[PDB]
């Protein structure tokens, strides 16, 4: 059924699954048009792919042209996403499909369920977490490929770079939701933590920076204190 | 005019014929039901004074043979049995006629209810849901299941319904996902109209019979394929506009007809509201939506 803090464990076992957010498949920005009315403007999405024991990252690129002529736009965008997973399951090799696909929001149930009819012996399941994927594009490489696309493509991530050489798949994902949840709750900050010391870069073929273990202890909880300084602002507490 | 006759009443039972429904008592001297309209099939029930527990009764077509009710004491139900010897029979019926020992189909004249209740329901094809074939009329009560309730247990006394269900490959056709599954009309009259049903009037026939035996039987199974029935319907953009009518003709005489207190179980908040308030067809049913407005406000 569904997902929460008591089978959470479940996430890091050695049945095959996959996370899919679709919050970042339809943006739009919204504005005024000349005679004062309103209007939206789609800009290029992204389908949030995850597989959270390895960081396998399925980053499918929604290009705006996928919209063109469409109506519904938010009820189509849940279609498109399940149309786009269940692509994607078919074209990896059965040792490859997992054998549940954890959805985000509860909207994408019977999109991904109507769309997964072929593959009855796939679990479709919901989560009572409320992860901070929406933020995947806080991350620069990821922003920067969904905006540059000029058509629909697919780009494979490591999200945990190299960290799986040090650190448990749990430990690993532990430290991504927190990352994720402070861009999300105020990122200019999150950002200057991540990049204020010039001494410690990107990898070329990474995301994050090159933290040390020691390293990643002092921004870890610099980013619980960040998401704990937004609570009290928010809160005033 | 058809009879029903009877051997005795020894067990005391609230004993139904259509929407009617009378008590006999222990060893009452009763020998059953006559002037029973010819045309239309019928159903006779029954539920024990002592033991309420199972409803049952028989679906039946006097056209198609000589039928009594015998009581089993060993199986404690009142059986439907049919009677070849056509001159005994008559002269059975002839004598409790003559003794005064049946009740009277009570149909008043300008009632047309058991007619708008069973339309298109043939006896022919309930036998095709109710197997059976050695009987010509058709056991059901409240604890049988159907196939579709099976598959998710003993198939020789199952009710073999159509199946029906949204998210099947029966239901989906391959890369028509979306539209097939928010606007079920390929579903409904390509799949299920063409295909299976053949036509609109053995459709509503199902419908009417999963109706009744919900009804009447309180049989679970029923009442959802009857309410899977109206909302194949009511959630298909492209619907006959004769079935439409006929729709709302249907469900408006099942809705009169229904118990008020029986609202709570046999009615399902979220298929209603579907049809009448956000289906396709919401603006569609006019004389069913005012008496569900009327009668179960609260439902809605
Ligand atoms: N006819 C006939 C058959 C016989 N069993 C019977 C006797 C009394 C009442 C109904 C039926």
């Amino acid at each position: 059924g569904a997902m929460n803090s008591s089978n959470y464990a479940e996430l890091f076992n050695n049945d095959i699954k996959l996370f899919v957010d679709d919050t970042n498949v339809y943006r739009v920005t919204v504005h005024k048009t000349f005679e004062g009315n309103v209007a939206t403007k789609a800009i290029n999405g992204c389908i949030f792919t995850l597989n959270p024991k390895t960081g396998h990252l399925f980053l499918k690129i929604i290009h705006t042209s996928v919209w063109a002529g469409q109506k519904r736009l938010s009820q189509l965008a849940k279609w498109k996403t399940a149309e786009e997973v269940s692509a994607l399951v078919r074209s990896l090799p059965k040792e490859e499909q997992p054998k549940q696909i954890i959805v985000t929001r509860k909207a994408m149930l019977d999109p991904l369920e109507v769309h997964m009819l072929d593959f009855p012996n796939i679990a479709i399941r919901p989560t009572e977490l409320r992860l901070p994927f929406s933020a995947a594009m806080s991350i620069d490489k990821l922003s920067d490929v969904v905006m540059k696309a000029t058509e629909p493509q697919m780009v494979l991530f490591n999200i945990y770079d190299d960290w799986l050489d040090r650190i448990s798949s749990y430990t690993a994902f532990s430290r991504l939701t927190l990352l994720l949840r402070a861009l999300k709750t105020n990122e200019e900050s999150a950002k200057m933590i991540l990049l204020s010391d010039p001494t410690i870069t990107i990898k070329s073929y990474h995301l994050w920076p090159s933290f040390t273990d020691e390293q990643w202890i002092t921004i870890e909880s610099q980013m619980r204190d960040l998401i704990l300084t937004e609570y009290g602002r928010k809160y005033n507490v | 005019m058809n009879t029903v006759p009877f051997t005795s009443a020894p067990i005391e039972v609230t004993i139904g014929i259509d929407q009617y429904s009378f008590n006999v008592k222990e060893n009452q001297p009763f020998h059953g039901i006559k002037d029973i309209p010819i045309g239309h099939v019928h159903v006779i029930h029954f539920q024990h004074a002592d033991n309420s527990s199972m409803r049952y009764g028989y679906w039946f077509d006097c056209r198609m043979g000589n039928f009594y009710i015998q009581y089993d004491p060993k199986d404690g139900l009142y059986k439907m049995m049919e009677e070849r010897d056509g001159a005994k029979f008559e002269n059975i019926v002839h004598n409790f006629k003559e003794r005064q020992m049946m009740v009277s189909y009570p149909k008043i004249d300008e009632d047309d209810t058991w007619y708008n209740l069973t339309e298109f329901v043939q006896m022919d094809k309930i036998r095709k849901i109710v197997r059976k074939d050695e009987n010509q009329f058709s056991y059901v009560d409240s604890s049988m299941t159907t196939v579709q309730e099976n598959e998710l247990s003993d198939p020789a006394h199952s009710l073999n319904y159509t199946v029906i269900n949204f998210k099947s490959r029966e239901a989906i056709r391959p890369g028509h996902e979306m539209e097939d599954f928010l606007d079920k009309s390929y579903y409904l009259n390509t799949v299920m109209l063409q295909g299976i049903f053949k036509n609109s009037s053995n459709y509503f026939g199902e419908l009417q019979f999963a109706f009744l035996n919900a009804m009447f039987f309180g049989n679970y199974g029923s009442s959802l394929q009857w309410h899977a029935m109206i909302e194949l319907i009511c959630s298909s953009a492209t619907v006959p506009k004769h079935m439409l009518d006929k729709l709302d003709e249907i469900l408006y005489y099942q809705i009169k007809t229904l118990p008020e207190q029986y609202s709570d179980i046999l009615l399902n908040e979220r298929v209603w509201n579907i049809c009448l308030y956000s289906s396709f067809q919401k603006n569609s049913l006019h004389n069913t939506e005012k008496i569900m407005e009327n009668k179960y406000p609260e439902l809605l």
